[PDB]
């Protein structure tokens, strides 16, 4: 299973400078070889064969090349070490041995699947033994997406495959934006071009104005036509003959491989924005193709190895036996009795009421008693489930009594095959996530907890004299007072109530939705999920409903919607309507969504899957959000095997993305160390180990030469080992920075500066930069130059993590060591002199907006001089973001929407330009109208953030469990309010936390100025 | 305003914990989340939300004096009638110390045994995660040994079968010292098999021991778990009653 540590030995982090390694010879004799830790398995084996002739049976030996090395991993795992020049250091050593054997089976597919294992943190080979048929069956069947895939990207070779690997980073939309288009001299982009000119690999200039929505081509064409003329008939002969170049971003590996406006490219898009030179570079397309090696995809060998009733037929009730659980932990003094709690579910919502076992004594948990659900079965819907939990019962306190879950366990009442369950089960029952009180876990995943020391639940569910199986769809399908209303209905929020009547009256007009498609969550949940015949006609709406916005498709896909006519029509909006850039948006969601689904193999893991194998910027987190949770026992089985599918079908990416992970794996165990064995070591003595370790050649090797897990088209060269510190925070991070080897690295980013930190959970932040990048793209697209600084940051295990350092900047805490409220001013005063003090003000100012509506909204852990940051441009950023929405409901019971952002003076007297009565001016006039047009535009928005929120509701982040925890985002937004009710209520939270200064300026009547 | 039913500025989200596995019949009243009433009904597992709307009052053609003419109607009167099913059988009454400082002096007392025992709560559940992690490792090393023992016996069967017939040979030819090289190496080969048999044997000991710890702290935490839920409740409880005996807005 899983590696416990990173360590190069069990219990040992480190193996000394020499250490003993037991060789066990294949004559049956074991010498005890002394190696240097850092030795290859080239030079263990020599040393080895030499030695071997001084020991008893020697003429028993054949040639040392003969041979390979086996030993035991940490993985518990028998590896044959194929590759000798891996280094003793590096092989995940259980104990230091290793046995001589002759190399037999298939090498080529024990490297690979070694590969495999190594990349998604478990052996291969333990997929193999797993007798669940539906997880056999999972492994088989996604060889079809794989292949389908790899066709696809090997078709228009070499393009094909360059598309794949460096896909076009793209805008949705080639809509400039008003704002945009003004900053543009007459719709017009002036272009740095770059060559790289033979033998010297000397840099030459082209400096071009053209069409921002100018085609790569084009733009190649310009550049074609100024390094030759500044005639005609040959113009035109060599710009057609030399459209075999390509386009590529100066200091990093974005490429304009497609024929897209030149402007729609996010970074040419991002240059108008920020009023910065665009430097791209032209390369030929040989450069580039033959860069680009064979991504081969190889059939594994489990893919070549060796009376029924309808539902409807089922003339009973639903009825279901608990029998036993093996045991319960819990003291007999403290609890009076325990019972077994169960629900039938569809989704979230009961199909019927929940029925109890009776109470039995602690020691005894043995019901045999048969539970009675008011649900007939052949009304049961294809994603009913089976929600139970073994509860204590404690009174003593009056007539008040305390019930507390014990374990929970969810079983699907269909499996994969549509049969319908039957007989006796066990299940192994799962620990209670921490926060949760409801007795009942029905967002939780389904199937038994893989660790079998744990509380086992003995149940018997009926039979029927044969295999119910679940009917198939063929069998299934078998005024302007009421158009107002409905479009009311539709455009209200994801969690906003639906009366009884309005659920009828959305049943009723049913037909009439079909004109209005984006109200089909609204009525999907108005329909009574138990009944048969509600449900036959919701089949057949939906089977010919209108395509709906990708965005209000994802709405399906999460936890409210199970069933799966509903969420192929969810997938098939996103198959059409999603782009690549909104896929890469909403990936972390889009992955979270995996674990509410019924199956191993269902039309979303088909759709995410296949675009993972089709664009390289798409598998690379794909990989990512999946091997970050690994180490989740309730999700790793489907994950690992989504993981292997992906890594057996991605080519080349496998090489790197295991140079990424080997990266990783060192850091931990240096942090580890830091954190264990040395934590009450000094700083200056920690740093000197730091430095010595760093040195290494195994550490080197391993850190320097791959690509960034922020960012891939980031290339981390050599390390700088003088800018490598160990930062004074409590969980010892690493502060990092690399080379960056691109030819042109001096015109984009010269450092790669990251934080590596091993101790805290990075998904909050994670989200919560999300959030911010995309409140800040509805912004720009509205015309709102509210600059936000969303910072690199990935969890890439159990509470490791990466964050995007942002260069020139200091905490507010930096910048006042004086004592003053002026400081901050000041500060900003002395690095923005003369004529660029204007535009330090407007970045503060527009910044400051951003980062006080996006807090607010949000519920942001309490900013401080230490959270927040300021660039030396004058841009003003927010960091640490561990907290987010309601996080002290429950420690305090107080009901009050916080200010998280309070702009205290220093950050007025900025606003305001050093002028007296911060409040009174005309630049705080528009700093307060930036906030009210930004708070508008994201509360106009707000179906997509509380979408985004209710896809992470399984994930296992402390402060979103439930829907109850989104509620927090209703209020802020002021979501059960008119949109002028809402902005009156952000005025009085502003007006409350700043102790006056924001009040109407407009007419509280009308509210026109 | 008297009725026990009625609740007025509570939230959606305030009804559902006081709805929470009640049993069907179960309502109370409340002012709209924005027409200015809501009745909520518990009914087949779940939480009914029905509009009260004219000189009249009603669901559908309105047609009653008052709120409490409504629900007194349907109280004793199953919702059938309007449409299908069950009657406002259970009511969540708004009814179950005298000054405002013996009241502020019991919520700093709940508060402080509430910080106390949620601070404590929280380090139990550390130190759960790690003995879950712990122990997750240790059966991982089992494995490991088993495997490792394995090898180290498939070389032990191996030096046997191999040096048979060369012990054989080396008795006759007199060679007592080659004899004594070939038992020597495999005794280092049966006392390393020892070394590694008694290290799995001493780590499954400490498995059980730190199994048995699992076992308690998991014990600990569902006997703190129901009294941390209530005195959070009494805890806010007391803030309530502080908040209606001090002056409001
Ligand atoms: C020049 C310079 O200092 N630039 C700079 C610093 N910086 C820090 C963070 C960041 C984000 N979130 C955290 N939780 C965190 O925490 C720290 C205490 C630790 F834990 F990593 F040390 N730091 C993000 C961007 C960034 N850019």
């Amino acid at each position: 299973p899983p590696r416990p540590s990173s360590g190069e030995l069990w219990g040992i982090h480190l193996m000394p400078p020499r250490i003993l390694v037991e060789c066990l010879l294949p004559n049956g004799m074991i010498v005890t070889l002394e190696c240097l830790r850092e030795a290859t398995l080239i030079t263990i084996k020599h040393e080895l064969f030499k030695e071997a002739r001084k020991y008893p049976l020697h003429q028993l030996l054949q040639d040392e090349s003969s041979y390979i090395f086996v030993s035991v991993t940490q993985e518990a795992e028998r590896e044959e070490f194929f590759d000798e020049t891996r280094r003793l250091c590096d092989l995940r050593l259980f104990q230091p041995f290793l046995k001589v054997i002759e190399p037999v089976g298939n090498r080529e597919e024990k490297i690979l699947n070694r590969e495999i294992g190594f990349a998604i943190g478990m052996p291969v080979c333990e997929f193999d033994m797993v007798k669940d048929p539906e997880v056999q069956d999972f492994r088989r069947n996604i060889l079809n997406v794989c292949k389908e895939a790899v066709d696809l990207r090997d078709l228009n070779s070499p393009h094909s495959r360059a598309m794949y690997v460096y896909p076009p980073n793209v805008e949705s939309s080639p809509e400039l934006p008003k704002h945009i288009y003004n900053k543009l001299d007459k719709g017009q982009i002036i272009v740095v071009i770059w060559v790289i000119v033979s033998p010297n690999n000397d840099k030459q200039k082209y400096t071009l104005k053209i069409n921002h929505d100018c085609v790569p081509e084009q733009v190649i064409a310009e550049a074609i036509r100024k390094k030759t003329r500044s005639s005609e008939q040959l113009k035109l002969c060599v710009l057609e003959y030399q459209g075999k170049y390509i386009l590529k971003v100066c200091g990093c590996d974005e490429y304009f491989l497609e024929k897209y406006p030149l402007s729609q490219y996010k970074y040419i898009r991002s240059c108008i924005m920020l009023g910065r030179m665009p430097n791209l570079m032209l390369m030929a397309k040989e450069s580039l193709y033959s860069q680009l090696p064979m991504d081969c995809f190889t059939m594994p060998s489990y893919s070549r190895r060796i009376s029924t009733k309808s539902l409807w037929v089922i003339n009973s009730a639903l009825r279901i036996k608990i029998l036993c659980a093996t045991y319960v932990n819990v003291n007999i003094r403290d609890i009076d009795k325990i019972y077994v709690r169960t629900g039938i579910y569809h989704g979230g919502e009961p199909l019927c009421d929940n029925v109890n076992t009776q109470r039995v004594p602690c020691s005894n948990p043995r019901w045999n008693e048969w539970l009675n659900y008011d649900i007939y079965i052949p009304d049961l819907p294809r994603a009913a489930r089976l929600c139970l939990s073994i509860c204590s019962v404690k009174g003593r306190k009056g007539a008040k009594e305390e019930h507390c879950p014990l374990a929970w366990g969810n079983i699907n009442l269909f499996d994969y095959t549509d049969t319908l369950v039957s007989g006796k089960m066990a299940l192994n029952l799962w620990p209670v996530p921490h926060g949760l009180e409801d007795l009942l876990n029905p967002i939780g995943v389904t199937g038994s907890n893989p660790n079998k020391e744990t509380p086992c639940l003995e149940l018997e569910f009926d039979w029927f004299s044969s295999v119910v199986k679940f009917p198939d769809m063929s069998v299934i399908e078998e005024r302007e007072n009421d158009k107002e209303q409905l479009k009311a209905i539709s455009t209200r929020d994801p969690l906003s109530e639906i009366t009884e009547q309005e659920k009828d009256f959305l049943w009723s007009h049913r037909h009439y939705c079909v004109t209005i498609p984006e109200i089909l969550p609204k009525l999907l949940l108005s329909v009574k999920w138990n009944s048969r015949d509600e449900v036959a006609q919701m089949y057949c709406l939906v089977k010919d409903w209108p395509p709906i916005k990708p965005e209000q498709a994802m709405e399906l896909l999460d936890c409210n919607y199970p069933d799966p006519m509903v969420r192929g029509f969810a997938v098939r909006c996103l198959e059409k309507y999603l782009t690549d850039d909104k896929l890469s948006q909403y990936l972390i969601q889009l992955v979270q969504v995996l674990k509410y689904e019924q199956y191993l193999d269902n039309l979303l893991v088909r759709f995410l899957l296949k675009k993972a194998l089709t664009n390289q910027r798409i598998g690379h987190f794909f990989f990512w959000h999946l091997k970050s949770e690994m180490h989740n026992k309730t999700v790793s089985q489907r994950f690992g095997l989504l993981l292997e599918s992906y890594c057996r079908a991605c080519g080349m990416y496998l090489k790197h993305l295991n140079r990424q992970v080997e990266a990783m794996e060192k850091l931990i165990n240096l942090t580890d160390i830091l954190k264990q064995e040395k934590k009450d070591e000094t700083q200056k003595v920690q740093m000197k180990f730091l430095v010595e370790q760093m040195r290494r050649p195994d550490f080197m090797d391993a850190l320097q030469g791959f690509l960034s897990p922020l960012n891939p088209a980031h290339q981390l060269g050599n390390l700088r080992l003088e800018e490598c510190r160990i930062m004074s925070s409590a969980k010892r991070p690493l502060w990092l920075n690399w080379e960056n080897p691109d030819i042109m690295s001096e015109l984009l980013f010269q450092n790669n500066e990251i934080i590596f930190k091993n101790g805290d959970d990075l998904r909050q932040d994670m989200l919560t930069l999300q959030i911010i990048r995309i409140m800040e793209n509805i912004w720009q697209n509205q015309g709102l130059d509210l600059r936000m600084l969303p910072y690199g940051c990935l969890s890439i295990g159990d509470c490791v993590g990466l964050i995007e350092v942002v260069r020139n900047s200091h905490t507010i805490m930096q910048i006042q060591c004086q004592f003053n409220s002026h400081t901050l001013h000041q500060w900003l005063k002395d690095k923005n002199k003369g004529e660029i003090y204007d535009a330090a003000i407007d970045l503060f100012t527009r910044s400051c907006a951003g980062y006080c509506v996006a807090t607010f909204i949000l519920g942001i852990g309490d900013r401080h001089n230490s959270n927040i940051m300021v660039k030396d441009d004058g841009q003003l950023f927010h960091i640490d973001f561990g907290h987010f929405l309601d996080h002290k409901k429950k420690k305090f019971g107080y009901k009050r929407e916080r200010v998280p952002f309070v702009l205290t003076q220093d950050f007025l007297i900025v606003i305001s330009k050093g002028a007296q009565e911060c409040t009174k001016t005309r630049e705080f006039e528009r700093f307060q109208e930036m906030c009210y047009k930004a708070y508008l535009a994201i509360r106009q928005h707000a179906n997509l953030f509380i979408n985004l929120f209710s896809m992470m509701l399984g994930s296992g982040m402390p402060e979103l469990q439930s829907f109850d925890d989104i509620a927090y985002i209703r209020k802020t937004l002021a979501l059960d309010k008119t949109e002028q009710e809402a902005l009156e209520y952000f005025m009085k939270q502003m007006n409350d936390a700043h102790h006056g200064g924001w009040t109407t300026k407009m007419d509280w009547i009308f509210h026109t100025i | 305003q008297d009725a026990e039913w009625y609740w007025g500025d509570i939230s959606r989200e305030e009804v559902n914990e006081k709805l929470r596995d009640t049993a069907d019949g179960t309502f109370l009243v409340r002012d709209a989340s924005t027409g200015d009433y809501t009745l909520t009904l518990r009914k087949g597992g779940n939480n009914k939300l029905i509009k009260i709307f004219d000189g009249k009052y009603g669901f559908s053609p309105l047609t009653f004096s008052s709120v409490v003419e409504l629900i007194n109607h349907y109280r004793n009167e199953s919702l059938a009638q309007y449409n299908p099913d069950v009657k406002l059988l259970y009511p969540v009454s708004k009814y179950q110390e005298d000054n405002i400082e013996a009241v502020g002096k019991k919520l700093h007392e709940y508060n402080t045994q509430f910080q106390e025992k949620s601070r404590e709560y929280d380090r139990l559940y550390e130190e759960y995660t790690r003995t879950s992690q712990e122990i997750q490792m240790k059966r991982t090393a089992i494995e490991a040994f088993n495997e490792t023992i394995k090898i180290f016996e498939e070389q032990c069967q191996t030096q046997e079968r191999y040096s048979k017939e060369y012990i054989e040979k080396f008795k006759r030819e007199g060679n007592e010292k080659e004899i004594q090289r070939i038992m020597h190496n495999y005794d280092k080969l049966k006392s390393r098999i020892s070394e590694i048999i008694d290290s799995r044997r001493r780590l499954e000991e400490d498995l059980k021991k730190q199994a048995a710890e699992y076992r308690e702290i998991d014990k600990r935490m569902n006997s703190i778990k129901p009294d941390l839920i209530q005195l959070r409740k009494t805890r806010d409880q007391y803030l309530m009653w502080l908040t209606q005996k001090g002056v409001r807005q």
